[PDB]
């Protein structure tokens, strides 16, 4: 496993830099998180300097649809087959409170709990609030 | 904020140029997070030697072009993660040196 690249962060803050939370950013949010883990998508989040107020917004974002997914997603009583992974709650898709192993571990099972998918979609649903917010 | 104060004596006694007049002031700290910040990159990754890490490897693929354009942010970097890890350097040389075997 090879975390998210030196050069996809530069593709990344380039974007920003370039079109910051226009439209555009979304495709390009998307395009270069491409198999990323929630570990990475926080490193891609963790990079943008400069906009103090959107990141601020989005981690808000992040925050609420973390705690939507905990009330829609119940967790099943008593112990699981042979330790085959506990089920992940809002701020361990969302790369917090779990572990890199823990998020492959989900992310490659058969069959897959795809955890940095998920978070993407917050993140893009969050992003899409700051586009419209700046348009 | 970046440097703790005894970070700082230990930044304030390093020389731009082995053997050199000029030393690192609060100033290059203040100029690098500046920069970062125009390239919107988050000046608060100065702060650790984990994010100066990070920076150096995205900093370096520009240094390869034959453009200067980053050579003193990535100078100031090396610097400040030598100092984040107590790596002793006298001068810029001195870091880039340790960051070179790193």
């Amino acid at each position: 496993h090879q975390a998210i690249s030196p050069r996809t962060l530069n593709a990344w803050v380039k974007v920003v830099e370039e079109k910051a939370f226009s439209p555009e950013v979304i495709p390009m949010f998307s395009a270069l998180s491409e198999g990323a883990t929630p570990q990475d998508l926080n490193t891609m989040l963790n990079t943008v300097g400069g906009h103090q107020a959107a990141m601020q917004m989005l981690k808000e974002t992040i925050n609420e649809e973390a705690a939507e997914w905990d009330r829609l997603h119940p967790v099943h009583a008593g112990p699981i087959a042979p330790g085959q992974m506990r089920e992940p709650r809002g701020s361990d898709i969302a790369g917090t409170t779990s572990t890199l192993q823990e998020q492959i571990g989900w992310m490659t099972h058969n069959p897959p709990i795809p955890v940095g998918e998920i978070y993407k979609r917050w993140i893009i649903l969050g992003l899409n609030k700051i586009v419209r917010m700046y348009s | 904020s970046v440097l703790s104060g005894g970070e700082l004596d230990k930044w304030e006694k390093i020389r731009l140029r082995p053997g050199g007049k000029k030393q690192y002031k609060l100033k290059h700290i203040v100029w690098a997070s500046r920069e970062l910040e125009r390239f919107a990159v988050n000046p608060g990754l100065l702060e650790t030697s984990e994010g100066c890490r990070q920076i150096l490897g995205q900093l370096q693929p520009s240094l390869q072009t034959g453009s200067e354009e980053l050579r003193s942010l990535y100078n100031t970097i090396a610097v400040l993660y030598c100092v984040h890890q107590r790596i002793d350097v006298k001068d810029t040389k001195e870091a880039l040196d340790k960051i070179e075997e790193e």
